[PDB]
């Protein structure tokens, strides 16, 4: 039996400030008992002043944002260079997410 | 007397071996606004002159943007470059995201060329009617492109399409060994598109209206310059 | 006003000329085929004209092996014949797949009167100007000839021809059958009966032949074989002198 | 003569007639104007009926996309209602997907590349639909990155932005008069006025509030659709300034 | 010449092939709607001209939608029966998906959405058909009178008519009808619809049908008699003047 | 399961069926009506599967209604029931079917006479002087064996249909919350509001 | 020149459909058949156009056929067309019975056929049916019942009708003598007291007709559906006016 | 003529114009010449500079497929890289079925039933070129050259284009004086002569020569672009005998 | 010319189909062939012509077997005939054997191939089979039958009746040679006689192509144990069965 899914530990966090906001998360990486590097990021910059963080099961992790991050491209290419307001922004990610609501990403996300 | 049975369709060779709707097709880029591109060993440049209805109405823009690292403007129908131009948005990030490599500049022009192709071989259709020069800055440095409606995209050191663009592509031709060298230095890399440009002006001049440029090259993304912005070349 | 041009539509006379047309460009080949059936063989000649210097003749026949059993020749373009040439070549690998024996020559030449008839009726494209001429030996039948041409039609020859002259080749060869009052050739193999149709050609076209000018291919106990380039004088020769 | 049969067939000079013809066919229908104000955009157009037994309200020729984009068409009318839904239907999905509103020249956007699917043959791709659509389209509407926008929408495929425009059987008078008549520091009812002023002129029929209808759109309010007793006395207190000077 | 096909545009912007469709309803029996202010009604002529066949299973011109709606045509007859099957099932998938039963909008504009759809892509033909749709939406009470033509489009009237000989009904209804006030009552509001009638039926009441609809889905057709007791009742005051 | 009762008497047949609605450990309801009138002489009483009872009900009802305009001509109990074992039969053989158990009774205005045809999910249909559906039965059937006559009054009806839920509620574990009844005959279908108001 | 009859998705500048009137001109070159309505039942006469010594008529039909139990129709066009709707007219009859468990209503029938025939005219590629019906029925919803339909698509209801060569004659001298009430054996005197008059043949012979009735009452609570045979034919034929 | 507008249609003689205009179109594009040397060919095409603002060593004529093909052409540049891709699918998935790399032979039938087959529809347009190519397999190498009916065969080198014909003669030549395969190395050199002896009806338009090679010596096997020193050599080794 | 003939979609103003008449043509032109009916047989018939002696006409048949009861000839365009046979074979099996286990009556195959015989005709962009054929065979509850099949799609029974170039007389002939009763060694005979003035070439074995309906052959099975399988009634002559009844005139 094929079981397409993992679990690589991880912790992420996110404080809101009153005009500055947070978002921080360790850097190991496991599998089951073991280390696969103590240093792989699981924060990254989206662009148009966003931080966004996908944890859980790495791939899917991985995949959301490359995904989220293609998107804030096109919002770009067809609103003329417009600035994706961060409400705009989750209101988009769940879309994505919603959009594999039966085979959905085993993750955990944070903007 | 005298008809010509073999412009109908696209799909029809006369008896010389010419495919006259194709023909047709460019001289629609002929009756189209002129744009000028050119670029030396560290940055690429298109010129562009914005056309209009009334004194009420807007400019209709020609330069668009493709990734952070190439562009082009355009000549003729307007919503023909819009497929195409966005046909070339998408290939880039196929091969951007997919391999995490950018799209190298030749690769567009084949990219561009077998898809003019496709609309002069089949029945029912009609070929693009519109012109680009594109511009980039890949592994290679500096590139520029020169596409048309036949599918021939051919890469220059300079050029101009447009009404009127033959007296702006003449002194391109001369200036030529002086632009060339041009690197380091975009601010006169521009200062030479304008003038190139204005070699094809008859009714006005440009204003800071009318004038659209963009650059890319070494350290320099694909951006435009709009109006208000441009004023320090007119 | 264009009857003609159609594919499909019949003129007051139920004449299809599109169809008919189809065949003068089976001519366009000026080339000559006939082909004859031993005891135990089958022979069909075909002249090779090569007008050019540069062209190198290893690549310039009108005849493939369809199975390794079956033989084709065909009087027209090289594209089109290339055409039909590659379907039949396949509806015998199918077949045999689909039926666990080795197709007879009678059937594909059906199939393909057939397909060609189809091709025809419903318009799905314009019909093939090329004649094409089916030779094996049968484990039913053995000496087998038949012929298959662009308006779905086809038919068995004790030994046909097919060219720029139909009736020379053709007449020449009802006065010799007229004779022997026999349906074919005698002879124990291969090799004198290949001599009997270069022998019987040259007498209605009227000139010599060498080891170029002609081409042949015959069939055997189920082993179909293009003549050699080189070999083709032998026969040429030993037929050259006991006239 | 022989090339203007064909929607995808270019004439010795590279021009294409049914889509030339295809706007041609709005001149038929009646007059639509808009101006911009840097108070709020204004819409207004002819009704022109048949007969005293139609219901006017009857005639929508000037319609809401949203809240915030409102619009007037001019050409043939079964065409024109497939693009209002469809401009409607692109407005609201965008919503939905944003939590935001469609910038108008966004939403203009999409509407022409709706009008670029026409053609019929088969060279790759899908687009079915026969013709050109018979219609234009002024499209009034405000948001938060280019403020009071106001556009044209043609059949070509392509559009203009506008401060001021006319277009249907009038376009030709109509749009000279706007050309020597609008400037920047227009107010709004300012602009209601020379709006209906322009109709009257290059109208026809005594301007009643029967076959003249006005509207507009603001920040504030979005798009409204003037009723009648206000469009009526906007015509009176209109008319009046004519007797001075 | 310019008027062979539905997708090509003349020079001045016409499309004529739809225009000739129109030119179909004129050809067909007259029919016209009239409203009051707490009813509509219909009317239309019998093609009584040629007569020895049965008489039971009469078409009446007007059929009913749903409970709330009838509608009315004129044009080619065959044409006609799609269009009024379409809308009936429509009618009930609209209560399917919506409880809601159908607004006289609604349906009119599924109808001319029809009549649209027809004169898209080419291998088609526009229905011949003109049609006016009256009726009350559910739970309320103010009347409604819609008409559709070939091309597409629909429209509201205060009352209206389509057909051979509609330009002079239309005529009379125009200096007869009164924008401001409404006939106020049912029977006054027939008596209105048939002397306009009777201006192009040729004498006698064998060659109208009269169908009366009134809110909460209530709708009834009328008889031979009942509607000669106003040919009646209006041939007095004819030369009573 | 719910309670789906119905007997067809002299000239008219009645309807009962239980008023509450459960979801799990609450009764988000105690006044529910599982009736459904396809036209103004058929009447049909429902109970199975949550969604699948009423999606199906008014689907049904539909078609009979359009049918109905169209013709322009009323149905007859007989070939509504019909359409209507057509429809489940196809269902019970896709990907999804409809878990509806059903009761049609209606007054065949042509023959004069009243009809119950009774039809469970699987398709299976049969004409019946009285029926049921799921477990409604065994609690029921004996009496009606007993005192059920053919030429029994309406009103004689209901006193027997009465002792049934009498009994239905002595020994059922449910509380189904009392019933709703109706009837259908020559003039229609009313509602005995005061079988509730009793 | 230049016309707009080239096309069935064509209206002419007066919205004529012509391509569907020229099929309604079909009809006026097939054979007279006859409808006639009764007190007690419908009578259905033909009259055998094609004709040759040598032709098998006492078996085979060509006219007059059964859809339903309970409902006949009388053919007059395109033999094949008429074929082709037949079957599917019999098909949907079945689909009526077995979802209703109940027979199909006339008008129901002949309205789903007339509609099949309306949709061939308003779009590309197809071509109307040159057919015309005359059919004659009965349902416990409206007794007997004579309809009609032709090519354009529309249908109706008459008491006594025909179709086909010579209709204005036909349908005149019906116009005339029919009697609304009139019994069936005055009907079927009636058929043939007018197939006569508009015949050409020197004599009116009985290998040259088609008769059916539909007939019921208390006896048979249900409806009798006869298709006479030659036999009966020139029986009942001699009895009336023919030696 | 109204038999030289579509592309399916026969000519009373069986003659298909479209085709025949698509040639026309053919023998006006650039020259391109093919050499087929020892083992291994060699290929040159003619590149024409327009204007000076045409950045040297940029805008290829020749293309690989797979790694072992050359590939050049003449004509509608579009159609040429089209007519390619098509190449290098159909050479991809048959490496991806049998794992050795695409038989020449094989290839260019591929190819020709391509072109066969658009001349069959009359909804689409012929190839607008003439194509030359070939490569080094088991069978060493070989040199074939399409052309716009689909017709194609081996040659001992061949060239299309506007000057064509000096190149023949300047070719037939070569093959006289060296009956014996001519050489590796020597062919390029030769190569990058053929062309400027041709280029003489360009004459007033300077041009940029271009050539590749492929050689189980030189290459190993494989084909490559002549850039660097060795393309120097050529042309001088060229411009030297032109004077 | 009209402008109505180039159209299968196209009614002339009268109301005749067009292309239909020309592929009606091309059968009027074909070579002559016959039908009989007998009482206790039938006789299907066709002649023969060769390009050139020099091709095996014993190759290519023209009196045609669908099923062991049924065979069918023709007049018109060959090559149509030759698959509208094997099309007809299998709409056969596909159709009525297996579905009711045994071989389908006279009447219903003829209109199974009139039925395909119907597709070529509604619908442009296809033309018409320039073939009409003469089927004859027997079923238990029909006796023998003879039907004719024309491009139009419509079909007929005759007694007997001929179609081809030298129709028009051999369908008088014998329209005076037939009543009801020849046995069919007369229909044989009949048939000669008539197939003899339709021609110009000669009278021999293989120029002539005659096949008919008649007895079970409990020969011709291959097989023998079960009772009912009792045989073919369909038998083609062969080549000297023939000349035999020519000598006897």
């Amino acid at each position: 039996q094929f079981n397409p899914y993992g679990d690589n530990g991880g912790t992420i966090l996110g404080i809101a400030g009153e005009d500055f906001a947070v978002l921080a998360g360790d850097t190991r990486n496991i599998t089951d008992y073991s280390i696969n590097s103590r240093y792989e990021p699981k924060v990254f910059d989206c662009g148009d002043n966003i931080v966004m963080s996908a944890n859980g099961f790495a791939a899917d992790g991985d995949a959301l944002v490359k995904r989220f991050k293609n998107s804030v491209k096109w919002y770009h290419f067809d609103h003329n260079d417009k600035k994706l307001s961060i409400n705009s922004a989750a209101r988009n990610i769940q879309h994505l997410l919603y959009g594999k609501r039966f085979f959905p990403y085993y993750v955990h996300t944070i903007i | 007397m005298f008809r010509n049975n073999y412009d109908g369709d696209t799909v029809t060779f006369s008896p010389t071996g010419r495919l006259f709707q194709v023909e047709y097709a460019l001289e629609a880029i002929k009756q189209g606004s002129v744009t000028v591109g050119l670029r030396s060993n560290t940055h690429a440049v298109l010129v562009a002159l914005k056309r209009n209805a009334d004194e009420l109405s807007s400019y209709q823009k020609k330069i668009i943007k493709c990734d952070e690292h190439m562009g082009l403007s355009l000549a003729g129908l307007a919503p023909d470059a819009r497929v195409l131009s966005n046909y070339l948005r998408q290939q880039c990030n196929y091969s951007s995201l997919v391999f995490n490599r950018k799209l190298a500049v030749e690769r567009a022009g084949h990219l561009l060329c077998d898809k003019a192709q496709k609309n002069t071989q089949s029945y029912g259709g009609r070929p693009y009617g519109v012109g680009l020069l594109i511009i980039g800055y890949d592994k290679s440095g500096a590139h520029l492109l020169e596409f048309q409606p036949s599918g021939n995209v051919t890469e220059l050191y300079g050029t101009a399409i447009g009404a009127r663009s033959q007296g702006a592509k003449t002194y391109l031709e001369r200036t030529l060994d002086t632009f060339i060298k041009i690197d380091g230095n975009p601010d006169e890399l521009i200062k030479a598109g304008v003038e190139a440009i204005s070699q094809s002006l008859r009714d006005e001049s440009l204003t800071v209206d009318n004038l659209s440029i963009a650059i890319v090259g070494k350290d320099t993304p694909f951006t435009i310059y709009d109006g208000e912005a441009v004023a320090k070349y007119i | 006003a264009g009857y003609d041009r159609h594919i499909t539509i019949f003129s007051p006379e139920g004449r299809l000329y599109q169809v008919e047309y189809a065949f003068k460009a089976t001519n366009q080949t000026n080339i000559n085929s006939l082909a004859v059936r031993g005891k135990d063989c089958t022979v069909v000649i075909s002249q090779k004209k090569v007008p050019d210097k540069l062209l190198d003749p290893t690549t310039v026949s009108y005849i493939f092996c369809i199975s390794r059993t079956i033989g084709m020749v065909v009087n027209g373009p090289i594209p089109d014949a290339r055409n039909a040439a590659l379907r039949a070549k396949a509806e015998a690998a199918e077949f045999r797949y689909k039926y666990g024996y080795d197709m007879p020559c009678d059937v594909l030449a059906k199939r393909m009167a057939n397909l060609s008839q189809i091709y025809t009726q419903r318009a799905y494209m314009r019909p093939l100007g090329v004649i094409l001429t089916f030779v094996s030996v049968d484990e039913e039948l053995g000496p087998s000839i038949y012929k298959t041409d662009p308006a779905g039609y086809y038919v068995g020859y004790k030994a046909t021809a097919t060219g720029p002259k139909q009736q020379e080749i053709t007449t020449n060869l009802e006065n010799h059958f007229k004779k022997s009052k026999i349906d074919h050739i005698n002879e124990e193999s291969w090799e004198k009966v290949v001599e009997f149709a270069i022998t019987h050609m040259i007498d209605a076209l009227g000139t010599e032949f060498s080891k170029n000018d002609l081409e042949v291919g015959v069939a055997t106990k189920d082993k179909f074989f293009t003549l050699s380039a080189e070999n083709i004088e032998e026969r040429l020769v030993a037929i050259a002198e006991q006239d | 003569s022989e090339y203007d049969r064909g929607v995808s067939t270019f004439s010795p000079e590279g021009r294409l007639f049914q889509v030339e013809y295809s706007l041609e066919a709005i001149k038929l229908g009646s007059t639509a104007i808009g101006i911009a104000t840097k108070e709020g955009v204004v819409l207004g157009v002819e009704k022109r009926a048949t007969s005293p037994l139609l219901e006017s309200d009857s005639i929508e020729k000037i319609v809401e996309i949203d809240r915030h984009i409102g619009c007037a068409m001019s050409g043939l009318t079964a065409d024109a209602r497939s693009m209002i839904e469809h401009a409607r239907t692109a407005a609201v999905t965008h919503n939905l997907y944003y939590d935001e509103d469609i910038n108008v020249e966004s939403l203009t956007q999409s509407v022409c590349d709706l009008a670029l699917r026409f053609g019929e043959g088969a060279s790759g791709e899908e687009r079915l639909m026969s013709r050109p659509f018979g219609v234009a389209l002024l499209i009034a509407g405000h948001d938060a990155d280019d403020g009071y926008q106001l556009f044209h929408a043609e059949p070509s495929g392509t559009f203009y932005r506008y401060n001021a425009k006319a277009i249907g059987s009038g376009s030709e008078g109509a749009q000279a008069e706007l050309l020597n008549e609008w400037h920047s520091s227009l107010t709004l009812k300012e602009a209601e006025l020379l709006v209906l002023k322009i109709l009257k002129q290059v109208m026809e029929e005594k301007l009643d509030e029967n076959n003249a209808q006005l509207s507009c759109i603001t920040k504030q309010d979005g798009f409204k659709i003037y009723d009648n007793e206000k469009t009526a006395e906007l015509i009176k207190e209109l008319k009046e300034k004519e007797a001075a000077e | 010449g310019y008027d062979r096909a539905l997708s090509i545009f003349s020079p001045d912007g016409h499309i004529f092939q739809v225009e000739y469709a129109l030119e179909a309803v004129k050809r067909g029996t007259c029919a016209v709607g009239v409203k009051g202010k707490n009813c509509v009604v219909l009317g239309c002529e019998r093609r009584s001209t040629l007569k020895l066949q049965d008489t039971r299973i009469t078409p009446s011109k007007v059929s009913k939608i749903d409970s709330h709606v009838v509608l009315s045509f004129s044009g080619l007859n065959a044409d006609s029966r799609i269009l009024i099957e379409k809308a009936r099932v429509e009618a009930q998938s609209h209560r399917l998906t919506l409880e809601d039963p159908v607004t006289v909008e609604y349906l009119t504009r599924y109808v001319a959405g029809v009549q649209q759809r027809y004169t898209q892509s080419g291998g088609v033909r526009p229905f011949g058909v003109s049609t006016l749709i009256a009726g009350f939406d559910p739970r309320d009470d103010e009347p409604k009178l819609y008409q559709t033509e070939p091309s597409g489009i629909y429209s509201s009237w205060s009352a209206q008519t389509i057909g051979r000989n509609s330009k002079t009904v239309r005529e009379f209804l125009e200096k007869n009808y009164d924008r401001k006030e409404p006939p106020a009552t049912v029977e006054e509001c027939v008596k209105l619809t048939v002397r306009s009638l009777l201006e192009v039926v040729q004498t006698g009441a064998k060659n109208i049908e009269i169908t009366v609809v009134k809110p909460d889905s209530d709708i009834v057709a009328l008889s031979s008699e009942e509607i000669n007791q106003y040919v009646t009742q209006i041939e007095q005051e004819k030369q009573e003047q | 399961m719910d309670i789906i009762l119905g007997i067809r008497v002299q000239d008219s047949v009645i309807l009962a069926s239980s008023k509450a609605v459960t979801r799990g450990i609450s009764v988000l309801k105690d006044s529910d009506d599982k009736t459904r009138q396809l036209s103004p002489h058929t009447l049909m009483s429902f109970a199975g599967e949550a969604g699948d009872t009423v999606q199906f009900a008014e689907y049904i009802q539909a078609n009979i209604q359009l049918y109905s305009i169209r013709e322009d001509y009323e149905l007859s109990p007989q070939a509504v029931s019909s359409f209507v074992r057509q429809e489940l039969a196809k269902s019970i053989r896709s990907r999804r079917p409809y878990q509806v158990n059903v009761l049609i009774g209606g007054y065949d205005k042509k023959k004069n006479k009243p009809e119950l045809y009774q039809i469970d999910y699987l398709g299976t249909k049969v004409e019946l002087p009285y029926g049921a559906h799921g477990y409604s039965g065994f609690y029921t059937f004996s009496l009606l064996d007993h005192h059920y006559r053919p030429d029994m009054t309406t009103e004689e009806g209901l006193d027997l249909l009465k002792l049934c839920v009498q009994e239905l509620e002595k020994r059922m574990p449910m509380d189904f919350k009392g019933v709703i009844v109706k009837i259908v005959d020559k003039d229609g279908i009313r509602q005995v509001d005061d079988f509730q108001a009793q | 020149s230049r016309r707009y009859d080239s096309r069935t998705t064509i209206f002419s500048p007066e919205g004529r459909l012509y391509q569907v009137e020229y099929a309604l001109e079909s009809i006026s070159h097939a054979g007279t058949a006859i409808g006639i309505m009764a007190s007690d039942g419908i009578v259905l006469a033909a009259e055998r156009k094609v004709t040759s010594t040598l032709l098998e008529q006492d078996t085979s039909t060509e006219k007059l056929y059964k859809l339903n139990d309970k409902i006949a129709v009388a053919v007059a066009g395109l033999t094949a067309d008429a074929e082709i709707l037949i079957n599917t007219a019999r098909i949907h009859a079945q689909n009526y019975l077995k979802t209703y468990n109940e027979d199909i209503p006339v008008e129901i029938l002949v309205r789903r056929l007339s509609d099949i025939k309306q949709g061939y005219t308003q779009h590309g590629g197809l071509r109307p049916f040159g057919v015309s019906f005359i059919y004659a029925g009965y349902d416990d919803r409206y007794g007997y019942q004579l309809y009609t339909s032709n090519p354009s698509g529309n249908y109706t209801g008459w008491k006594a009708i025909s179709v086909g060569a010579n209709t204005s004659a036909a349908q005149t001298l019906l116009q005339m003598d029919y009697k609304d009430d009139m019994k069936v054996d005055d009907a079927i005197e009636l058929a043939l007291k007018t197939l006569s008059k508009t015949t050409d043949s020197s004599a009116l012979t009985y290998d040259r007709l088609e008769f059916a009735t539909i007939r019921k009452g208390a006896n048979d609570g249900e409806v009798y559906q006869k298709i006479f045979k030659p036999q009966e034919i020139k029986d009942i034929l001699v009895k009336t006016g023919i030696t | 003529t109204g038999y030289d507008l579509s592309n399916s249609v026969f000519s009373p003689d069986g003659r298909n114009f479209q085709v025949e205009y698509a040639v026309k179109a053919v023998e006006n594009g650039t020259t391109s010449i093919g050499i087929k040397c020892n083992d291994g060919v060699v290929f040159a095409v003619e590149k024409l500079i327009t204007s000076k603002l045409l950045v040297p060593q940029k805008n290829v004529k020749i293309q690989v497929v797979d790694r072992h093909i050359g590939c050049v052409y003449s004509g509608l540049i579009p159609d040429g890289r089209h007519l390619v891709n098509r190449g290098r699918e159909e050479a991809a998935s048959f490496k991806k079925l049998y794992k050795t790399p695409i038989p020449i032979p094989a290839f260019a039938d591929r190819l020709g039933q391509y072109v066969q087959a658009h001349t069959l529809y009359n909804s689409v347009r012929p190839f607008g070129v003439s194509t030359i190519f070939g490569g080094v397999d088991k069978n060493g190498a070989h040199l074939y050259m399409l052309e716009p009916s689909g017709s194609y065969w081996g040659y001992k080198g061949a060239a299309t284009g506007k000057g064509r014909q000096s190149a023949k003669a300047e070719l037939e030549k070569l093959v006289d004086h060296h009956p014996e395969g001519l050489s590796a190395r020597e062919a390029v050199k030769q190569a990058a002569k053929i062309i400027y002896l041709a280029h003489e009806d360009n004459k007033e338009k300077d041009f940029e020569l271009e050539i590749s090679w492929c050689s189980l010596s030189e290459t190993n096997g494989l084909h490559k672009f002549v850039k660097g020193d060795l393309l120097q050599e050529a042309i001088d080794f060229a411009q030297k005998e032109i004077n | 010319t009209d402008r109505y003939s180039f159209s299968l979609t196209t009614f002339s103003p009268s109301g005749k189909l067009g292309q239909i008449d020309y592929a009606l043509t091309a059968v009027k032109q074909g070579v002559t062939s016959l039908g009989i009916k007998a009482t206790n047989g039938v006789v299907i018939a066709t002649e023969k012509k060769s390009s050139s002696p020099l091709a095996m006409s014993e190759t290519l048949s023209k009196v045609s077997l669908l099923t062991p009861d049924i065979g069918a000839v023709y007049s018109g365009m060959g090559p149509d005939y030759r698959v509208l046979v094997d099309k007809s074979r299998k709409v056969a099996h596909t159709s009525y054997k297996r579905i009711y286990g045994e071989y389908p009556p006279t009447k219903l195959l003829v209109s199974e191939v009139a039925k395909i015989m119907q597709e070529a005709t509604q619908s442009g962009g296809v033309r018409p089979f320039g073939v009409s054929l003469l089927i004859a065979g027997h079923d238990e509850f029909n006796g023998f039958s003879l039907y004719q099949v024309d491009p139009s799609g419509s079909y007929f029974p005759w007694k007997a009746t001929a179609i081809g170039k030298g129709s028009v007389a051999a369908k008088t002939f014998l329209e005076k040679r037939w009543n009801d009763e020849l046995e069919l060694e007369d229909a044989i005979h009949i048939a000669l006689l008539t197939l003899k003035e339709s021609v110009e070439g000669e009278f021999n074995g293989d120029t002539i192509e005659l096949a008919i309906i008649g007895d079970e052959n409990p020969d011709l099975l291959g097989y023998t144990g079960i009772p009912t399988d009792k045989g073919p009634r369909f038998r083609k002559l062969t080549s000297q069965e023939i000349n035999d009844r020519l000598e006897a005139l």
